[PDB]
Order: structure tokens, then C-alpha cells, then sequence
């Protein structure tokens, strides 16, 4: 009857999601309501700033997207997906979109601020995580993917760079740039090279199974300290991914290796998460036998690593980036393209 | 060691997603 409680939790979560999916929150703040403090991150799409909402004094991470760059990069549809989805979802290991708005030049997404840093920085410093440490994080992603997939969402960008550590040592998935709501197959080449399932590389038409492959990549990297498929250039990584070979460090437990062989499975009829038992082939695997799935959800397990608190607006867990100034044009750009934002 | 190969490689920093 564990399974019946999960079903009804998920049915209730779908009614909650669909209301917001159908009637999206829109224009819920303005730039002028925020004091900009420091640039705390950038990707190849825009830039993220620590801001302070002046009316409440709360700190947030504000993603700024230049509409003209989104259009030139052909990321219109993905950006509409990203915001529509993130404003609709509600799960403990998903970063919260607090406000969104746009002006003549930019789109803005204001999310909860996580001063503890990304998993990526902690992993590189420490080298690798212990099996128990990796398992605590992996558990949160298993639940998160069970949630997302139940809403017909594919995530498509799992990696330590997209996982932030909150003040209890739990994680939040924090970038929804390539998330999509789709029934059936989708075809876009997207993701991060090290994490791409073979059916993406091969232009084959794919589904949520790509997320579970990616979870295998994450668990491997967390526990080894390096990815299962690495090379100096992407085409060399793809050749390795599509070969069907993986080698495991000698310190990997036999249960870990068996899990990973089932997730890093080129054969879609055999990949864990994509069989008739679904996510339960994972949650019941021997590597997960000590994981109390409900206690993880409720955040009652003691975290293996709590980042040291230094203030709600401290930025010492992020690198320094060059400051650039936000320029807002007196003419509206790309109005029609982003009307639903 | 494989780990020494990784940390000397071209892709140890934050990795971007792929485009178009
Ligand atoms: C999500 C989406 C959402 N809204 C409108 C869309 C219009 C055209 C294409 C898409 S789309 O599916 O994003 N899309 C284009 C990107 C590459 N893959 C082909 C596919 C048809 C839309
Ligand atoms: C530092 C940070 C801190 N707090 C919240 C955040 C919410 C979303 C993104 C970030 S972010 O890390 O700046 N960020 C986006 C930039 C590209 N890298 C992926 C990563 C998730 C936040």
C-alpha cells in the first residue's frame, strides 16, 4: 500500500499542476522592485544575479534573458516551455519560481536564492562522494523525476551544474531551459554531451527514458569523481556513449555497478525506469535498500554535508563574474514571440 | 589513474548545454 499512497499523491499533484499549466502566472513583479547585488552565474543564454526584493528584504536569484539573443539562438519555444513549466510545478527538490516579468529588452525569472552553491563545485573540490553521500542526492532526483514524468514532463539537462544545495544539505533542480511537456516522442538535440543518452545522439526520437540514462551518468560521476564518458571534445564523448561499453572504478560496490548497468543501458527495452514496473525497478534496487523514500521527501534524513551559513545574501560559494549593467531599450523587442511570457 | 586523466583534461569546468 506504499504504491497506493504514491498514486494518490501524484493524482493530487497533477490536478494542482494542470490548473497552473492552463492559467499561467504572468507579470508578477517589476525590475524596479529589486536591488541588484552581484552576478552569481552565467550560462550560454544569459546571466544570474543575486537581488534583494526591497519591499520584503528577501534575497533571490534573478535570471535575465535578452530577448534578441533568445531569438537569434532559436530558443523561443524552449524559453516559453521553461517558464510555463517552472511556474506550474511544486515539489521539494525543485527550485521555486517566485516572480516573472519582462520589459522591452529582457525576460526575468526570479527564483529562490540558494547561498550554499552548486553540487558541481562541491564535487570537484572533494573529488568524489561516498556511496551513501551520492545515494542521498540520487534519491532526491529519483523522486523528482517520478514527479516530473507523471506530469508528462521530460527534464533533459541533469548534471551537477544544475543542482543547488539548500541550507539543510538537500538539493534543488534549478534550470528548466530544456524541459518540455510532451506525450510520446520528441526529437530535439539538446542536453549536455557527457549526459546524453545514445538515442539522442543517434537522432532517433526519444522520451523520458533519456532522464533515467542521465541519472546513471550523475550517480557515476558523483561516486567516481569523473564522468563515465569523457574526452577532450564532444564527438569523442558521443563515440564512447554509443559504443555500449562503460568501465567502473574498482571501489564501486557490486550493487552500485549493477544499478548503473541497468540505467546506462543502450537497449530501451531493458533500461530501468522504462520497463513495466517503471520507477519501482529503481526505488527497489538493492543499492537503494536503506533509503527511506518517504523520509527523503519529508526531509527527515540527516544530510551528509551542510554548507556553512554566512548570511542570507552571502555569495562566497559562487565565483566572481564580470559585471555588465542591464540596459532596457525604449523600443519593445520581440513582443509577439514572447507575448505569453 | 583515470581520475588523474580527467582532472588534467579539457572539460573539468562547468559544461554548457548543446545548441540548435
Ligand atoms: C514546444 C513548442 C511550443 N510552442 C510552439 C512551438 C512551435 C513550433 C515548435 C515547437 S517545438 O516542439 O519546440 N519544436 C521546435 C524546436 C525543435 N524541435 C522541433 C519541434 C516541432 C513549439
Ligand atoms: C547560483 C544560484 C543561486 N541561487 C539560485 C539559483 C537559481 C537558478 C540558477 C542559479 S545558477 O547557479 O546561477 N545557475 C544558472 C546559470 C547557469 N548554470 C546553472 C545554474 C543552475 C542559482
Amino acid at each position: 500500500s506504499e504504491q497506493e499512497s504514491v498514486k494518490e499523491f501524484l493524482a493530487k499533484a497533477k490536478e494542482d499542476f494542470l490548473k497552473k499549466w492552463e492559467n499561467p502566472a504572468q507579470n508578477t513583479a517589476h525590475l524596479d522592485q529589486f536591488e541588484r547585488i552581484k552576478t552569481i552565474g552565467t550560462g550560454s543564454f544569459g546571466r544570474v544575479m543575486l537581488v534583494k526584493h526591497m519591499e520584503t528584504g528577501n534575497h533571490y536569484a534573478m535570471k535575465i534573458l535578452d530577448k534578441q539573443k533568445v531569438v537569434k539562438l532559436k530558443q523561443i519555444e524552449h524559453t516559453l516551455n521553461e517558464k510555463r513549466i517552472l511556474q506550474a510545478v511544486n515539489f521539494p527538490f525543485l527550485v521555486k519560481l517566485e516572480f516573472s516579468f519582462k520589459d522591452n529588452s529582457n525576460l526575468y525569472m526570479v527564483m529562490e536564492y540558494m547561498p550554499g552553491g552548486d553540487m558541481f563545485s562541491h564535487l570537484r573540490r572533494i573529488g568524489r562522494f561516498s556511496e551513501p553521500h551520492a545515494r542521498f542526492y540520487a534519491a532526491q532526483i529519483v523522486l523528482t523525476f517520478e514527479y516530473l514524468h507523471s506530469l508528462d514532463l521530460i527534464y533533459r539537462d541533469l548534471k551537477p551544474e544544475n543542482l543547488l544545495i539548500d541550507q539543510q544539505g538537500y538539493i534543488k533542480v534549478a534550470d528548466f531551459g530544456f524541459a518540455k511537456r510532451v506525450k510520446g516522442r520528441t526529437w530535439t538535440l539538446c542536453g549536455t554531451p557527457e549526459y546524453l543518452a545514445p538515442e539522442i545522439i543517434l537522432s532517433k526520437g526519444y522520451n523520458k527514458a533519456v532522464d533515467w540514462w542521465a541519472l546513471g551518468v550523475l550517480i557515476y560521476e558523483m561516486a567516481a569523481g569523473y564522468p563515465p564518458f569523457f574526452a577532450d571534445q564532444p564527438i569523442q564523448i558521443y563515440e564512447k556513449i554509443v559504443s555500449g561499453k562503460v568501465r567502473f572504478p574498482s571501489h564501486f560496490s557490486s550493487d552500485l555497478k549493477d544499478l548503473l548497468r541497468n540505467l546506462l543501458q543502450v537497449d530501451l527495452t531493458k533500461r530501468f525506469g522504462n520497463l513495466k514496473n517503471g520507477v519501482n525497478d529503481i526505488k527497489n534496487h538493492k543499492w537503494f535498500a536503506t533509503t527511506d523514500w518517504i523520509a527523503i521527501y519529508q526531509r527527515k534524513v540527516e544530510a551528509p554535508f551542510i554548507p556553512k551559513f554566512k548570511g542570507p545574501g552571502d555569495t562566497s560559494n559562487f565565483d566572481d563574474y564580470e559585471e555588465e549593467e542591464i540596459r532596457v531599450s525604449i523600443n519593445e523587442k520581440c513582443g509577439k514571440e514572447f507575448s505569453e511570457f | 589513474t583515470t581520475y588523474a586523466d580527467f582532472i588534467a583534461s579539457g572539460r573539468t569546468g562547468r559544461r554548457n548545454a548543446i545548441h540548435d
